[PDB]
This record gives C-alpha cells, sequence and structure tokens, in this order.
RNA sequence: CGACUCUCGGCAACGGAUAUCUCGGCUCUCGCAUCGAUGAAGAACGUAGCGAAAUGCGAUACCUGGUGUGAAUUGCAGAA
RNA sequence: GCGACGGGGCAUUGUAAGUGGCAGAGUGGCCUUGCUGCCACGAUCCACUGAGAUCCAGUCCCCGCGUCGCACGGAUUCGU
RNA sequence: CACCAAGUGUUGGAUUGUUCACCCACCAAUAGGGAACGUGAGCUGGGUUUAGACCGUCGUGAGACAGGUUAGUUUUACCCU
RNA sequence: UACUAUCCAGCGAAACCACAGCCAAGGGAACGGGCUUGGCGGAAUCAGCGGGGAAAGAAGACCCUGUUGAGCUUGACUCUA
RNA sequence: ACUGGUACGGACAAGGGGAAUCCGACUGUUUAAUUAAAACAAAGCAUUGCGAUGGUCCUCGCGGAUGCUGACGCAAUGUG
RNA sequence: GGAGGGCGCGGCGGCCGAUGCAAAACCCGGGGCGCGAGCCCGGGCGGAGCGGCCGUCGGUGCAGAUCUUGGUGGUAGUAGCAAAUAUUCAAAUGAGAACUUUGAAGGCCGAAGAGGAGAAAGGUUCCAUGUGAACGGCACUUGCACAUGGGUAAGCCGAUCCUAAGGGAAGGGGUAACCCCGGCAGAUAGCGCGAUCACGCGCAUCCCCGAAAGGGAAUCGGGUUAAGAUUUCCCGAGCCGGGAUGUGGCGGUUGACGGCGACGUUAGGAAGUCCGGAGACGCCGGCGGGGGCCUCGGGAAGAGUUAUCUUUUCUGCUUAACGGCCUGCCAACCCUGGAAACGGUUCAGCCGGAGGUAGGGUCCAGUGGCCGGAAGAGCACACGUCGCGCGGUGUCCGGUGCGCCCCCGGCGGCCCAUGAAAAUCCGGAGGACCGAGUACCGUUCACGCCCGGUCGUACUCAUAACCGCAUCAGGUCUCCAAGGUGAACAGCCUCUGGCCAAUGGAACAAUGUAGGCAAGGGAAGUCGGCAAAACGGAUCCGUAACUUCGGGAAAAGGAUUGGCU
RNA sequence: AAAGAUGGUGAACUAUGCCUGAGCGGGGCGAAGCCAGAGGAAACUCUGGUGGAGGCUCGAAGCGAUACUGACGUGCAAAUCGUUCGUCUGACUUGGGUAUAGGGGCGAAAGACUAAUCGAACCAUCUAGUAGCUGGUUCCCUCCGAAGUUUCCCUCAGGAU
RNA sequence: UACAGGCGAGAGACCGAUAGCGAACAAGUACCGCGAGGGAAAGAUGAAAAGGACUUUGAAAAGAGAGUCAAAGAGUGCUUG
C-alpha cells in the first residue's frame, strides 16, 4: 500500500478542479506520496509532476 | 406508503428532549413538562405505584449523603483539642 | 442554522466522547485482580446514545 | 476389497456442569435519631504524574486545617 | 503423427477506400470574357468493382509458411 | 338386441364460476365411472366464504339473508423417499 | 439474448427433526415408513423433481361448548351525568 | 428541384379507437402493510333554534368555544 | 386410588470413621451385591476437606410441560452470497495483490446527477501517523475499523434582539392537593421621562418565552491547513453601534439658501404631545429591464488534429464589497399650451375636460458606464532552479435573441377566498424653552480618537458517517443546474464534477427469472383481452347521432414527414 | 386466558387545524374583454382577429398506486423492486414552528388512524387477578383394589349425594 | 405501642454463582425504547508471577525446544473440567 488518498485532495484544492483532473506521475509515486502537506504539493505542481489533465 | 417503513423514515420532529433536572430525555417540549421528575413543578414527581426499578433510580447513587451523615453521628456541634505541639503534650496516651 | 447549539446537550457530547475511551492497561494491576473490561465505551454506528 | 454406515474405548478438542471454595446476598433480631433557602434530595461537567471506570473531591478540585496513629504509598516513576 | 494463419474452394451481403468523370438538382467567385473558360463547393450517381468485408468456431482443403511436436517425466494408481 | 373384449379412440366452439347443464357443428364414435367429491410448496383464484360497498326484503335497532351485485395478499423443498 | 441455476475458489445460514425412511393388500382410533402376509431388498452417490412424508409455518380464523370476554344496539335489568 | 433507402417523428420519445348498457353527476377523498370503488365528500335542493340576562357546547366553580360573529347568522352532536 | 415397608440427596443434634504417605469430585465395552430403589470395591484423573450409622428437618430425587436457561448436532459445507451497464492491463509496495495505490485503457451517473454544499441527525466519524487480533457476510498490506495525535478562533454569519400562532408566572377562584382558567383594588399601590435638585410631569391591559426558516444594526477580497473559509489567517478597503472629543465648516436676517415649481444641496434649533408612512406582505398569467450562464466574430498567449484536408478545433482573456461622478422607464408629479376630422393608450378602458396628445422639465436609482477599490490581486505564458521560488510580459475589443436560470419593475386575472403583527423606526404638524459677539448657539455634517462582551463554527449530509438491530436497492427539507437532438429541467449521448466497490473465475444444460422475434390464422384461448403487442409526435384534410351548446374533438378516418441544393 | 380497574406516558409516525416559509417543466383547449371590416337609415346582426380564463385536459419534477393477483415472498425491505399507470396550478404539494391525548383525540368516515401498537394505544401498578377447561406434575418394592351408576343442581365438559 | 427506610450492630437447622437481591464482579452499570419505563451477561492460575528470558521456524499470530513451578494433565480460554 501507498496512500495517495491525501494527495488527491490538496492538489484538487489548489488547481480548483476535481480529483479526476489531477494526474500523478506513475514513476515518481513514492516521492509524490512523501509530500504530505499542501505546501509540498505546490512544489510538485510547479515542476509539472502533478499537472492538470 | 404505509406503516412501519414510512413511520421510521420521517422522524424530523422532536418531542422528548433532555431535561436539566434529572438528565433524562423525557422533557415534553411542546407542553413544557418533564415526565420523569417535572421540570417546571413545585414538587418532584413521586409515584407510589411505580415499583422496584424506577424508585431506586430516583433514590440515587450519585448522592452525597456522607456529608449529611456526620452531624447525625456527633449530635453536638463542637469539640476542641489542639494536642501535639512541641512539649510532647498529651499526644501519646495510656 | 447551527447543529443544535444548546450547551446542555453540548456538554454531554463532550463528556461521553471522553468516556468512550479504552481502559488504560496499568490499572488492572492496581485493582488487585478483576477483569476491568470497561463497558461504558460505546460505538456510534451501533446502539444509540440517549441524552 | 479399501471406503461408507454404525458402535465403543483410550487420549483430546468442544462446553462450563459437578465438587470444593465465597471481603456477597438473604432473612430475623437489637441499638440509635439525626435533612433543607444557613442552598437539599438529585443531576451535570471537571480535577489524580501517567485513568476509561468505580470510588473520592470541587478552581482551596482522588484533597486542605486540626487531631489520632507513628512510616509508608507501590504498577512504575518520585520527594529525599 | 499433430497445430495457428494464409492461399484456393465453400458461404453471406451487395459493389468499399482511393481515383476519375458535359455523370449531378444546382449555386457561387475571378478573369484572358471562353462552339471544349477555369477554380472550387455540391445530397447523390457511375466507372475502375459481381466489388470490398467476413467465412470455422459445430464449413472444406492444402503438402505453402513457421513452431509445438521436450525420441513426454511432468502428475498418479493397481497383483490372481 | 346380445356376446368376447379397456387393445385403441371417445372431439371443437357459444353461454353460465358451475363440473353438470343447454345449444351449434363435425364424426367411426362424440360411452359412463373412480383414484382424499384425483389434481393449489403445479397454476389460476372466477364460484363458495372475511374485512369496503350498493340495492331489495326482514328487523324499533345493531345486524341478518339457503336473494342479487362489485373490488379484495395464494408463503416455504435445499431434507428423506 | 442477459442474469441465475449448475461447476469452482473464498464465504456461509435458516426453517425443520419421536425414531426414521421401497411397495401391495389386510385388519386396525374404521385411509400404514413401521404391524401382519406377500412382492422385494445398490454399497457410495449428483443433477432434477413436485406423488408422498395426512411435510413445514399458524393451540382452525369457521363450527360447537364455557355459567369466558369485549365492540355495537335497544322497547333488557339497574342506576346516572 | 434532384436523389436514396424494404424506406423518410426510420433511433430515442410517444393516446389503441369506436358503439351501447349499468352506476356515481363532476375534479377532489379514503381502508397506511390484501379492498381507490358504484363508498366518502360535493355544489344544489330541502332544513334549525336562540332576540341574547337567550341558543348550542366546555369547565365540577370562575373563565372559556360559537361569538373580533350575532337571524341573508350560527349551529343543529353537522340533520336529510 | 389407598394403605404398608424401604432407598437416595442436602443441612442440623448425637456417635464413629477417613485424609496431602493423596479428601471430595469426575472418568472407567473393570469386578461383585441387592427383586429394585441403589450399594460396594478396584484402576485412571485429581489436590483439601469428607462420609457412614442413630435422631431431627426440608427450597429433597425428573424425560417431557408448543417447558425455562446454557451448550451441541443432523440440516450443510447445502440454499445461497444473482438488482444498481463493467471491467482490464502494466508498474509501485509487500511475505502474499482480480479488489490497495499510481498510470494506461474501457466505461458509468448523464447536470431534477452517483454532483458541490447546508438544514435535520449523528458526534469526531474529518486528516495525519501507526496498522490487520476482532470487523468491512469475498479477499486484503487498504478502511468511515482498532491504536496514537491534531483540528472548529467572527463588532459585521447565525444564535442573541424582536414579535406571531401560541405558551406561561403574577391576581381572583375552584380544586385538600397536584393542577387549570388567566390577570386583578401594578386603575388617587409603579413602572417611564425631565431631573440632579428634589421635585414635578406622563402611562396599563402587563411581562418573558415563542420561527437557530418569519422579521432583522452592520464585510468584502486574496492567501492558507487535514477541512467549510464573507466565516480561519492576512493585506488592503469599509460599514454599524456606543463612547469620548478636537479641527474645519454650518447659524448675527438668530434657527441655510437657490430654483416658476416639481425640487436641489457637506450642516441648515426643536420639550410635552400628535399623526402618518416605513418594518409590511396572497396566488397565478403574460410583458419590461438587469445580472450571470448560452450562442458568436475579430484580436493576444498556450494546447490538439495535423497520411490527407481544413486561416479548422480546444483553452486563459478576470475585476469585488464599498465609495465618487454620471445614468432608469414605466409609475408619478411640475410648467407651457388649449384639443372635434377628438387624440394617446391596457390582457379589465384608462390619459384629457378637476387639462390631454404635443413641447420642455422633475422624481423613484434596479442597472450600466468611466474613475476610485484594484492589481499591489488573480489568470494564462515564457524562463529560472537563481532553490521553501528568480526576472519579465500579455491579460483586449466587438456582435446576436421567443435561448436558460434567477432577480427586479410596473401591469393584468382570481375571490360569498380581497391575502399578518412587533422589535426596528424616521418624518411632518407642534413651539415650549434656550439663543450669543468675541462669544454662544447648531452639533440629524465632514474629518480625527478609542472601544465593541456572551455562545456555535471539525465533517458527513447518505445505494456507507442520519433513521430502519445494519457499510439495508428503502426513506429523508433545501440552494447551483453545461452542450446537442428535441417542446423539454423528457429520453438518449456527452461536458464539468464523481465512481470504477457492486465477491471473482469457468461452463454458459434442462428448469427458472428478465428481455426479444416468429410463417399462415387472428381471442377460436380465458371467468374475463390480464399484459405482451399495435396505435402514438406533428401538419394538412376530414369529423358523428347527441348536448346543460360550453363540448364530444386529437371523435372516427386518412394523406404527409429525409438528406441536400 | 380474553379482560377489568388505577395512575401515568406518547401527535418525532400519522389524522386535522392554525401560523410562517418553500416548490409545481412544456403543451392541448381557446372563456370574459378588446379590435377592424361587413350588412342594416334604425333596432340590431354577421365574419376575421385579438386576448389568455378554468377545483379544465396531455404530461415532467412532486405527490399517489390500477393491473400483472409479475419479481421478491427464510426478501435489498416486519410491505420493497420492475413494468404498466392515476394526478400534476389547485378541495395543490411539502417542511419547520404551533394546537388537540385514551371512553380520549382526529376523521372529505375506512372503525380508519393516533411512533412496526388500535372494534378502545402503550407503560407500571392492583396482580402472584380468575378460568368446572388444555398441558405437565419428579425414588422403589409390597398387599388390597375401583367406577362412569342413584338422587339434586342455570345442571348435562363440573360439584353435592 | 410501631418499624420491609436511614445509620451502627448481633444472629439464622438461610443461599451457594442458571442459586441468592435486579446486581458476590464498574449495577440500577452496559444495553433496549421517542417516552412512561424495561434491564442483563459477567466470581476461582498459583504459596509466590515464579505471567514462559533465551534458541529456532514463521510475514505475523502462533508452534517446537528450553527456562519456571510441588504440579503447566495449572500459561491470565487459567482449580476441578
Amino acid at each position: 500500500m501507498v496512500s495517495l488518498k491525501l494527495q488527491k485532495r490538496l492538489a484538487s484544492s489548489v488547481l480548483k478542479c476535481g480529483k479526476g483532473k489531477v494526474w500523478l506521475d506513475p514513476n515518481e509515486v513514492n516521492e509524490i506520496s512523501m509530500a504530505n502537506s499542501r505546501q509540498n504539493i505546490r512544489k510538485l505542481v510547479k515542476d509539472g509532476f502533478i499537472i492538470r489533465k | 406508503m404505509g406503516k412501519g417503513t414510512g413511520s421510521f423514515g420521517k422522524r424530523r420532529n422532536k418531542t422528548h428532549t433532555l431535561c436539566v433536572r434529572c438528565g433524562r430525555r423525557s422533557f415534553h417540549l411542546q407542553k413544557s413538562t418533564c415526565s420523569s421528575c417535572g421540570y417546571p413543578a413545585a414538587r418532584i414527581r413521586k409515584y407510589n405505584w411505580s415499583v422496584k426499578a424506577i424508585r431506586r433510580k430516583t433514590t440515587g447513587t450519585g448522592r452525597m449523603r456522607y456529608m449529611r451523615h456526620v452531624p447525625r453521628r456527633f449530635k453536638s456541634n463542637f469539640r476542641e483539642g489542639t494536642e501535639a505541639t512541641p512539649r510532647k503534650r498529651a499526644a501519646a496516651a495510656n | 442554522m447551527p447543529s443544535h447549539k444548546t450547551f446542555r446537550i453540548k456538554q454531554k457530547l463532550a463528556k461521553k466522547q471522553r468516556q468512550n475511551r479504552p481502559i488504560p492497561y496499568w490499572i488492572r494491576m492496581r485493582t488487585d485482580n478483576t477483569i476491568r473490561y470497561n463497558a461504558k465505551r460505546r460505538h456510534w454506528r451501533r446502539t444509540k446514545l440517549g441524552f
């Protein structure tokens, strides 16, 4: 198990869009999970790892 | 539709709510009375036809009683004695 | 509206939430012996709490 | 012809009966008088170092003064 | 000895994509103002085209094509 | 008309809940009886026969009616044979 | 044609059960799985099934009785707001 | 106007219709978990008493319904 | 059914025995006795008290009781776990993955959503972290589970404040009394205002609760965490109420002028008292205007199609509360003017004959504009890792209407129906009283100073946090409501938002259940056309005996319906 | 047992009323009124239109449930689900607040309903209520051993004798 | 003269964990119901925790050895079973 349940919100709550719009890189899975708070999520969004489909 | 299923499903009205005095959901809101002790009421609701289980609830067990008991025991209200002070007093008898 | 605001109910919710906690291991030694398996821990999904 | 169906024993598992226990109940008898607006009966919610409960207590909060006894409290920690 | 496709037969349906066309109701728009005017647009029709697509699964065949085909060892049981 | 004979057939509709009944029409023939008045964990639920209801009669009334009329829940097999 | 059933892996009850379970006829609480007499007499079984177990659910709702009720009616008895 | 399909609301969506008879006039209402009906309601029709310190009702008294109305009204246990 | 004679158990008075070197209890296809009730003894198990005999006494012996309570079978590893359109592949992790998680893919709800939120309700369920003993009727490393932590911050939102239907103290009176009507000699019993000065003046049907929906003192934007954010936080800007005041202005015509007036404006006395209006109003219909959403061109950026073709397709393009200046037509009002060949004009005949049409004004300020707010914000890009963040731009300008939603305006229909009240509250009339100049008066004005208490705020809001024992296909109040086809907020498909969990695999038999179709016949079936099935939308044509003349009527019955140009 | 009494408790379901809020897509039909023209000298009467009324009709949301006597009928569910379908601008729908409680309420009336409960709710008490009737009634052996008859009875399911 | 409460005592041919009170144990507790009200189940290792370190298998839970104990045929399912 890897809990990206928390990652689906926060990313949604800063892109102002649903959780079926947020895309997570399928190679970077562990590092995305490692980011645990919304400030950290913003860094990933900036670098395009999390990107709005 | 009809009975049971439709009777349960609505329930958006409230009647019996929390009583302040006795701490039991029994306060009939739209007639402003408690049916477990009387909330506005000069006297507490006491029934001597309501038998074993109910009577004991109102007898209580979160009671003080001990504080009340000590005046019964002494009967007086004084006493006086301040022994055990450097001298070696009267604080070891017989 | 609020989500019934009245203090009398509100305090009971706080008390019962505190009460619904497991028995703490240590005390089972400092009772002598007798299985302290609380009882006054209830769960919301089953039963109903009366006020 | 294994098997199956049945039965019993020996060892068990199941189960909590039985025996033996009982700081409890039960019933009888005896002594005693002694609640409150001077804030009760009853409730609520808090307070223990570590507590859910019971018990204790009330912001002086598992207790205080005073007094008796005369060294423990203990699950661990702790004050010396 | 055996197997998937393909090819050919057998079937089904009905003539594809692409390309060409004074085929085409018509209409625009530029002139070099057209007894072949050109460029598009245009449902649709026709040619190429009884075409294309599918066709063994419970159709048929092959000596085309490659492998499995472990000259099974993997798994197991049986005595008059 | 009588015999051996159940080997093999013995019907469709109209109407009525009616089997029965009574017609139409065929036909070699359209026999009669039974099986928990064969046949509801196979059905249907139309009759009978609940609770709603209308009418008539009887009854002071409530109600009743071998009088009529309508609408009204058909549960369970996986066990053993 | 779907979804089941079926078959699998996992998961997994209940109703119900005196003891059980092959027929025929006889007598018999006057309609037998068992008795009696004949016929019989597959181990171990699955998918089915609706004849039977007068299968199960429901101290028959009907019907009768009880010196048992209750709803109702009244020109009952007896009182009364 | 050309042209296609067995054909053209092609899917999806979306009243079967008529004639009589019985019955309730109607739309409306109800037996909630077997009965939506011809039952219940109903407009309309007929119909009540009390002129008031009185009618009809409650409450044992007071006060209260009708009646912030009061005979083209209000009520008749809401009649038929 | 009676009587008779016994047996066994528990306890008590007597009497005698037995024991950790192994009591009682319990087990025993082990022995023996008695007709039996029962007894005796051995072996095994066991570990602290017990039995026999003589008297005494009972809550004294069980197979049942549609028995009571506990345990356990067969049933049965059997019925089943089948509604909700649906999963699949690869990777990550882990001992282990159809189900977790991520991607890819397929789909589904189809904006009256399986949606984003609030009510009610629950109460921490929200989120992290730990994590599989129980529980998620499969599985499982996952969980709305269990353990461990954290989290809800308000002068402006609600409650509060306020009244309603209504409830209920107080009085009088019944009722012992509980309890019930409800006010009375609060009426020459005191509450309220001046009033600081002690005294005078004025008045009721009181006084509180009662909608966390009525009614209402006052906030917006951006950012943030686990989350709702006007609400937490923060910037910037307000706004209301209370208190203090100082500065400016207001007023010597003592309590402002100008304007034909309607009325205009930074002030422009005002005691008792009065009166009005505001709070303040039904429902339906059509119409007007607005906002947003929808449609669409140009233009500035990024994305896609991109064999092929298409200046094609998609997407960002935003501007607040609050304030300035300006601005609304209907309604209404002022002035001009004097109308017959009478006019404008409503869904009801209404403007004008107590002065219209027409000309010029005035008013209600919904709203838009431009400016302030306010880009310092936000959005889209490029570049940078110079990173918990760096530097730059661009972010604009039009159009269209039976569109959709909501609002707001003024009308119209309805009625034997004519559709609340209060807190809150200003106005006018009223003119007492107080008005001065080197100051006193305004202090409903602007600007400046300070302050604003109490309580709720997590989150779900349901095919899984609510109620039905329950992660139950049920039920449960409300707000937002894209695109097509089409009348459609119908169905169907899709956007946006949300799931992919409906135990999974295999065969896919009969038999079921659910869905279709059948030549020829056409209700002969059946108690009965029960439902399947057909008709169906619309345009045109055609339309009955009868009737309360309104209807039947969409009668019946026919024909028509495309693509495209 | 069915009940009966006494004292209490419920309008959170539902019944109805009051107060205050919400919600009802788009048609069919084509009312009063209004208007033009026409005929008529008049009194008057035609025709084409406008307009959008109704306890009106088709039909979504909502609300209801007619038939299959379907599915299910040890269910998803102590009343659900499918199809078919009634109603859908008013006697409409529905919430909150508020009123009425047990011989009582409420009822457009079914004896219906009043929290899975209604020909008199539920709860506790009186109550350990009563029942000629059904069920069960517990260790052994011995000896003796019946009767369903007479008489009376609101008695003929039972007593007395 | 009374005394089923309260407080503080003495006793019984009382009961022995399905018994005794509803409750020997956190009991009027948990829980049930909208409420009035209804209302459980649940005592025993051993003298002492001496509550099984350590080694090993297993993902873990557990197991197997061992340790401890008079006894694990006493391992918080705990005396007898």
